[PDB]
């Protein structure tokens, strides 16, 4: 909505876990992930 | 992660002890769905209660 891209750093769960978590909210994260409108890093 | 990779649904049992939600206190942050079971005595009668 506000046109400010974002980065996510997860130190516990794998990125697909977050993706599936927000799947139900209609947020549809994978779309942004691969559109490069948002980023993820797993450590 | 080995179980997850092999496509396995895992369930684990842990104890509380003196307090907290887990014995070590941090296994709750190394799982995906935490359920707490209680057998509390109110007055003198015990009512078993489960929470997600």
């Amino acid at each position: 909505d506000h046109g400010e891209p974002g980065v996510f750093v997860t130190f516990e769960e794998r990125p697909e876990d977050i993706v599936n978590n927000v799947a139900s909210l209609g947020f549809e994260l994978d779309k942004l992930i691969e559109e490069e409108k948002i980023a993820i890093e797993h450590i | 992660d080995w179980l997850k990779e092999r496509g396995l649904t895992t369930v684990i049992t842990a104890e509380r002890g003196d307090g907290a939600l887990t014995r070590q206190g941090l296994e709750e942050y190394v799982s995906d769905c935490v359920i707490l079971l209680d057998h509390r005595v109110e007055n003198q009668i015990s009512t078993r209660r489960l929470r997600i």
